[PDB]
């Protein structure tokens, strides 16, 4: 939340190419160097959400102790690529068709697809916002476009 | 005689009453009271905690059928009213010499377990672990017994007379206090299963003892007609000893908010059971209440407020600090 509001909040962040690259590396290094933890956490969150929400749906109100870091995570991804001053089509990291698909690109693409499979109603918005952020940079445009189009070929 | 500050009507006679001493995560203070054949769990909110409450908001949350006269109630530290995982756990002793552990989710899941092995009446019981896994009990069989939640006896201490009160030490791990009817208070280590120390009362019978939660060096008790205070480790002799009641003191409880304030009750007597609230700086009680016939004495966790059970009523006294 702090990275989303305080860092990128600066319109001067818009300026330095090397700011974007460093943060890009910090964000890409997390799923590459410790995805086990990452997945653990994802699943945990999805599940807890579902459970408490459904429980409340019977007649209660959702517990004030909720924490949607995934949604904040999806918004962060959406905001980070939303606009790049460099316009180097960095978002290309989100797309897997040079390289025989670098393992990193495959895992990330799997991440984007895995998040679309049995999407809880609470994650629906953060996921769209994530996609919105990932479809910048024309090549990326086309690729994510097609990807999602076909994934819908029922997923909300 | 001061009138009670607040009074709540009950279905039947109140034999025991205990506030939850733990944080349940609710805005209201949990209260348990035992009748002739039932245990009621209620939430209390007071005007002194919330300015939207006029006097006392008393809400019954759950009633448990017990089938026997309840003599003592102990809250489990695991007791929480949080909406995500509500858990009510408490233990009771009754006239049938059995302990009952109740567990509830405040919904449909209501379980109880019976623990057997005392050969005499149980006089008092407490949870004796920070984790709420272990129960200590004392009785007329001259034993202090330690139980898991599975009803297995973990330990047993042979007493020299009937055990009259039991209390877990509020800060120090493994220290159980046991008050014996003949005036001896013993401390047991539950790790080593050994008696560490004793205190002796000048008067007998010793009827109730409690730890000062705000000053873990202080112990208060009632023996004969008098209230007695010890300060550890300075002496095995009382620091203070003064009259509590004209005819037999029964219960002693320390205030949870003030280390100089405590309440005592007289024995279920012809002159309607007196509650006396004492302050150590004063030679006389600061408040004298009358309850027509009352058993159980408990202090609110935060407020300078005590409760006594009576004939179909709970009586509350606020003490001006």
């Amino acid at each position: 939340l702090f990275l989303t509001e305080a860092v990128v909040g600066s319109e001067s962040f818009c300026t330095d190419e090397f700011f974007i690259r460093r943060i890009h590396k910090l964000v890409t290094d997390f799923p590459t160097l410790m995805p086990m933890k990452v997945k653990q956490l994802r699943n945990r969150a999805e599940e807890d959400a579902r459970l408490i929400q459904m429980s409340m749906q019977m007649g209660n109100e959702p517990p004030a102790s909720l924490r949607r870091d995934l949604e904040h995570l999806l918004l962060l991804i959406g905001e980070l690529y939303r606009k790049d001053p460099f316009h180097l089509e960095l978002a290309l990291e989100y797309w897997c068709p040079h390289q025989r698909p670098p393992q990193r690109q495959v895992l990330l693409s799997k991440f984007v697809r895995q998040m679309s499979d049995l999407l809880p109603a609470t994650l629906y918005l953060p996921y769209l916002k994530m996609l919105r952020g990932l479809a910048s940079g024309p090549q990326c445009a086309h690729y994510c476009f097609s990807l999602l189009k076909a994934n819908g070929g029922g997923s909300p | 005689a001061s009138n009670a500050t607040y009074t709540v009507d009950c279905e039947d006679y109140v034999h025991v009453v205990e506030f939850n001493p733990f944080d349940s995560g609710e805005a209201g203070s949990l209260l348990a009271y035992g009748g002739i054949s039932y245990v009621v769990i209620a939430s209390c909110r007071f005007q002194e905690e919330d300015s939207t409450v006029e006097g006392i908001e008393f809400k019954t949350l759950k009633t448990f059928h017990h089938g026997e006269r309840v003599v003592a109630i102990a809250w489990s530290p695991e007791t929480r009213c949080d909406a995500l995982l509500p858990l009510l756990r408490f233990a009771t002793a009754a006239g049938d010499k059995k302990i009952r552990i109740f567990t509830s989710d405040f919904q449909d899941k209501n379980e109880y377990k019976v623990i057997e092995g005392h050969s005499g009446y149980i006089n008092d019981l407490v949870f004796c672990s920070p984790e709420g896994t272990d129960i200590a009990s004392v009785g007329d069989d001259h034993t202090c017994r330690i139980w898991d939640l599975d009803g297995k006896q973990i330990a047993m201490f042979i007493l020299r007379s009937p055990g009259m009160s039991v209390a877990w030490h509020p800060e120090g791990a493994f220290k159980l206090m046991v008050a014996e009817k003949t005036g001896t208070i013993r401390f047991y280590d539950l790790t080593t299963h050994q008696a560490i120390l004793s205190l002796e009362s000048v008067q007998v019978p010793l009827m109730s003892a409690d730890w000062c939660v705000r000053n873990t060096l202080r112990i208060g008790a009632v023996a004969g007609n008098d209230w007695i205070i010890w300060e550890m480790p300075r002496s095995s002799y009382p620091q203070d000893n003064k009259p509590a009641h004209a005819d037999r003191a029964r219960m002693f409880r320390w205030s949870k908010c003030n280390e100089n304030v405590f309440a005592t009750t007289g024995y279920p007597g012809k002159m309607k059971s007196q509650i006396a609230i004492h302050h150590l700086a004063h030679p006389q009680p600061i408040l004298i209440g009358t309850a027509p016939v009352g058993s159980g004495l408990s202090w609110h966790r935060r407020l300078p407020l005590c409760v006594v059970g009576g004939y179909r009523k709970l009586f509350f006294w606020l003490t001006e600090m």
